[PDB]
RNA sequence: AAGCUCGUAUCAGUUUUAUGAGGUAAAGCGAAAACUUUAAAUAUGUAAGAAGUCCUUGUUUGAACGUGGACAUUUGAAUGAAGAGCUUUUAGUGGGCCAUUUUUGGUAAGCAGAACUGGCGAUGCGGGAUGAACCGAACGUAGAGUUAAGGUGCCGGAAUACACGCUCAUCAGACACCACAAAAGGUGUUAGUUCAUCUAGACAGCCGGACGGUGGCCAUGGAAGUCGGAAUCCGCUAAGGAGUGUGUAACAACUCACCGGCCGAAUGAACUA
RNA sequence: GCAGUCAAGCGUUCAUAGCGACAUUGCUUUUUGAUUCUUCGAUGUCGGCUCUUCCUAUCAUACCGAAGCAGAAUUCGGUAAGCGUUGGAUUGUUCACCCACUAAUAGGGAGUGAGCUGGGUUUAGACCGUCGUGAGACAGGUUAGUUUUACCCUACUGAU
């Protein structure tokens, strides 16, 4: 456009993109684990809280997870047989289609996929999944928790997010003087219905995590073997 | 009219102790082989201390296109010196000859840049002898296969003054 | 660059129906029916296989890009609003003076009228447009819910209405009274 | 973007 | 600055933490003529003879003026153009200071407006530069030095002028 | 003008040959392009033969004075021409405006002081709608014909010709515009130069992460990233800043720099015309 | 205005050969609204009575945005000339300011130097003070002093 364009952003954070030698030093990275560690893992979480996945990488100091881009991970496992960084390692990648969440590992293999079957975590309603309870907000004033616990204990919603709750949210909060209120008692979502993501924020808004979250596993190669196996739990 | 494509040669006026001096040899597009020898000594005096006084053509005879009706894409060096001081530059061109692809790329000069003949100089001419050596989107767009497009604005000439008709714009 | 051609396709619902001879254009669906006047616009409508249309421009510039772009966005609109229609909304407030909104059928043009906005005694009126519908949202205290087959017309009743009632000669920040905008969402809700 | 920039090195 | 910041005087300790060939600047001077710089003031109720010329630009009358009698009064110098002091401005430390003018020392084009005190951009003139703490060497303190005015006492009510070290 | 002592082979607002003449240098190899050799354009004087040239020798030998003898017409370079200058003595005039160069001095800006080349004065005619200067142009009376500047939509004689590109201006433009406002500003358009990313996913678009010592060290009814000062690391990451902004008394929360989730392919920035 | 500093750019080494937009430092009479009871040679006339017309660089009227605009009142900015923009004192002078009303008493061109008018282009009288031996004017001031349309033509307002 020689003219007449949009103006780009001119933001003065500090920090700036990695560029692709960041990308070449995880390819590196997942190529020195695959050299190393015998077992590899195709992990898939399309979320998961930042400190949760800290915790999971803390849950052995024998294993890593070398996260990274899905076409990164893919190219360093091979995305075609001829291009293969070992025999049979191409169909490990093939598997992958969400997020991954490689975790390269010295333990035996069951005992990844029982923890990974004990883990368990709470989460946030992450759209397009079934709503985890239904619940109404009180007529009354309405609450920083939304009223899911009792109000004695609950606080006022602070007024300055009050017009977020008009325009994203899309309630029909009215601002009283001293307060936040609704005439009527709003149902933030029904039971078992697909979430609309402005329903999910205002459950993440409110605080409730009712969902629960662990990360799922299809495939586990194992360079002992040579060969793919197809195990998956949730 | 049309401009036509010529070569010189000269040899800077052989002398005592200098036997044969080394040929020299331009291509170059004019009206008439005059000012075709006037650029090619032009030309010289720039890349050389020679003088038109000092040499003679050895030379001089039209470069007809070799395969006047084929249609062939035309790049083509390019520099204007103004207003500032001159730069290289480029331009595709989808013209049947050098020559018509010459003339066209001094007219588009002389309109969007307002460049004299003059100041326009032609370093380099060459066929694109392959597809997708084109860079340029105004090129590309009229390699597509089967293209077809349309002239809905056919406004037919009139020659009297009056027309009973009403013509249309048909189409 | 005076580009060799220039095209956008234009998705037609199984139920739509747009005949288009001249620029002029007609659309009909289960909602009703809508029309419109494209003959400046000079652009040139083609059926392919009746789900689908694909408007063209040869040899046009940019900004005749831009008026394709802008048609086949009054296109979407229009046949949104035949299958889907529009439901615009738009709550009032008042400081002390309540509000007192109310229809009437003065003339027979079904005019809107307001009263003792900021306790002023003007009736201000806003004619409704044609197609629109006026009708107080139910059960919601202080609302009024415009609808209408075309985005044009709600929007621009809507911004009269917003208009009508606008302050003057006080501070803006100290006197929130006014009518607002509160949704535009379609008529379906949720289909 | 001159198709040709290798031939007129050599 | 921001690109800057993202990649990353030898004083007394009681003045640290603190802020503040002879050819003359100007060698050359445009010619003032003498059609000007000498208005021809007229008197009496026959304007004729008008027996009188009056200065048009600053100058430095003197402390002592004690005006001449107006019958023998021939040229004129009105008191606001005259001037008492001038901004000498000293090219050491890049310090400037406004000073009284003493005296007119040489004024080119005709010295005789150096006679009648003419600066008229160039001219160099005494000044009083005690406020300074110049001081030469042999403890015999310095309390006056040569100035050359710049700026044209026309053009502005100002007297600009650069110091002669 | 009286004319007359000439039809005398003599002259020119010209070019060239030779020698200067100011020296930007770009070549050099010679002594060590480094220094002297060289050499280009920006405008300059001198000489270019017919009674013209050469040879011989008497003098205080260098030199000039003189006598005597020889060489005939491509006989002295190119183009043009019948014009030698004085003697007699006569009408009018002696600063008067303007265009480029060239050098001396100049400054808010104009410019001032000298030479030469040109128009007017004394000048018509065609065009710039007219004009002291602009362009064309050799003024007897007419016919035919061919042209310049300048034009070819009408006034206005001549194509609302051809072929290629830009222009929507809420008084553009046909303007002296290679001149003071003139430096840029316009998310109004078109064509180019440079620097970067990219199917191990280019810009934009929608969703999530944006972590823990930590509520970092100094002010204290209170600043937790965002009312006040000096630093701004480690730990893990794909990434995450003692924090780009919104907002609370603080918190909270929202949001962005950068990453990850979804379609997909060309995209972004600085300059020139 | 004078002296100085960084450089977005320019320019054969290269900004440091030279310049240089936008910024910036030191002075022009006191940091405690203290002072400022300074007002300093216009050599030349400008200023006023009736009255028409034009411009915006808009005081007010009309419509709007912003400003700690809660009100009132007020400031700036955008459009806007359609209509308004006053009655007087001061001549030991008046290139001026005051009070009072009004919404406001904004700035300019043709001005009307044969429409009339004071200051003035003021010749002939005189006096005071200066110069010059004198004649006279002059660094001044005062006083009193005849430039008198059209029926010609045209423009405009009426009328055959």
């Amino acid at each position: 456009m020689p003219r007449s364009k949009r103006s780009k952003l001119v933001t003065l954070a500090q920090t700036d993109k990695k560029g692709r030698e960041n990308k070449e030093r995880i390819f590196d990275e997942v190529r020195e684990a695959l050299d190393t560690y015998r077992y590899v893992w195709v992990l898939h979480l399309d979320d998961v809280r930042t400190p949760v996945l800290q915790e999971i990488r803390t849950s052995w100091a024998g294993s890593k997870l070398i996260m990274g881009k899905r076409k990164v991970l893919q190219k360093a496992l091979g995305e075609k047989r001829e291009e293969e960084y070992k025999e049979n390692l191409y169909q490990l990648s093939k598997l992958c289609s969400g997020v991954t969440g490689l975790l390269f590992t010295d333990e035996d293999v069951n005992t990844v996929k029982e923890y990974f079957k004990s883990y368990v975590r709470s989460d946030y309603s992450r759209p397009n999944t079934k709503a985890p309870l239904t619940f109404t907000i009180p007529e009354g004033i309405v609450y920083s928790r939304g009223g899911q616990i009792p109000a004695e204990e609950d606080v006022p919603m602070i007024h300055s997010l009050e017009p977020t709750m008009r325009n994203k949210f899309e309630i029909p909060t009215k601002i009283k003087a001293g307060k936040i209120t609704i005439d009527s008692p709003y149902l933030v979502c029904t039971e078992g219905e697909k979430l609309d993501v402005r329903q999910a924020l205002i459950l993440k808004q409110f605080g409730i995590a009712a969902s629960e979250f662990k990360v799922k596993v299809s495939a586990y190669y194992d360079n002992d073997s040579s060969t793919v196996e197809s195990t998956n739990i949730n | 009219a049309h401009f036509k494509e010529y070569q010189v040669i000269g040899r800077r006026l052989p002398t005592e102790s200098v036997p044969e001096p080394k040929l020299f040899r331009m291509r170059i597009f004019a009206s008439n082989e005059v000012i075709a020898k006037s650029r090619y000594w032009y030309f010289l005096q720039k890349l050389h201390k020679v003088k038109k006084a000092s040499g003679e053509i050895v030379s001089i005879n039209q470069i007809n296109e070799a395969h006047p009706t084929k249609v062939k894409n035309f790049g083509v060096w390019v520099r204007y010196d103004s207003r500032s001081g001159t730069h290289n530059m480029y331009k595709e061109i989808r013209d049947v000859s050098r020559v018509a692809a010459v003339e066209t790329l001094y007219q588009d000069m002389a309109a969007r840049h307002r460049a004299r003949f003059r100041s326009i100089h032609i370093l380099k001419v060459a066929e694109i002898e392959k597809t997708a050596d084109v860079k340029r989107q105004y090129v590309k767009q009229f390699l597509t296969k089967d293209l077809k497009f349309p002239l809905p604005h056919r406004v037919q000439k009139s020659t009297k003054t009056f027309s009973y008709k009403r013509p249309s714009t048909f189409y | 660059m005076k580009y060799i051609q220039t095209e956008q396709q234009i998705e037609v619902p199984e139920g739509v129906t747009v005949s288009i001879k001249s620029r002029i254009v007609k659309v009909v669906g289960p909602r009703g029916t809508l029309t419109k006047n494209l003959k400046h616009i000079d652009v040139t409508f083609t059926k392919v296989n009746n789900q689908l249309i694909k408007v063209a421009v040869h040899n046009g510039g940019r900004k005749h890009v831009a008026a394709l772009r802008t048609v086949k966005s009054l296109v979407d609109n229009m046949i949104t609003g035949v299958t889907k229609g529009y439901k615009y909304k738009m709550r009032y407030v008042y400081a002390h003076f309540p509000i007192n909104v109310n229809i009437v059928e003065k003339d027979g043009a079904k005019f809107i009228e307001v009263r003792n906005f900021l306790g002023d005694k003007k009736i201000r009126n806003v004619p409704v447009r044609d197609g629109v519908t006026i009708e107080f949202s139910t059960n919601v205290k202080d609302e009024i819910v415009l609808s209408g087959n075309s985005v044009e017309d709600v929007s621009q009743n809507a911004a009269d209405l917003q208009q009508i009632c606008r302050v003057r000669n006080k501070d803006i920040r100290k006197f929130l009274d006014g009518i607002y905008v509160s949704h535009k969402g379609f008529i379906t809700e949720d289909l | 973007n001159f198709p040709y920039k290798a031939k007129i090195l050599e | 600055a921001h690109e800057q910041s993202k990649v990353k005087d030898a004083l007394p300790t009681y003045l640290l933490d603190r802020e503040q060939k002879f050819s003359v600047p100007l060698p050359k001077v445009r010619g003032i003529s003498e059609e000007e710089m000498f208005k021809v003031i007229k008197t009496g109720k026959s304007r004729s003879k008008s027996w009188k010329r009056m200065i048009t630009k600053h100058t430095f009358v003197g402390e002592g003026f004690t005006r001449r009698p107006v019958k023998m009064e021939r040229i004129i110098r009105p008191s606001a153009l005259r001037q008492k002091k001038a901004n000498v401005t000293h090219p050491e430390l890049g310090v400037t200071v406004f000073l009284p003018i003493l005296a007119v020392k040489k004024n080119p084009q005709s010295p005789m407006y150096t006679q009648l005190g003419v600066l008229t951009k160039g001219t160099i003139i005494e000044v009083n530069v005690s406020e300074l703490g110049m001081v030469t060497a042999g403890g015999k303190v310095v309390w006056g030095k040569y100035a050359q005015v710049t700026n044209e006492p026309d053009r502005d009510g100002c007297v600009n002028a650069v110091l002669l070290v």
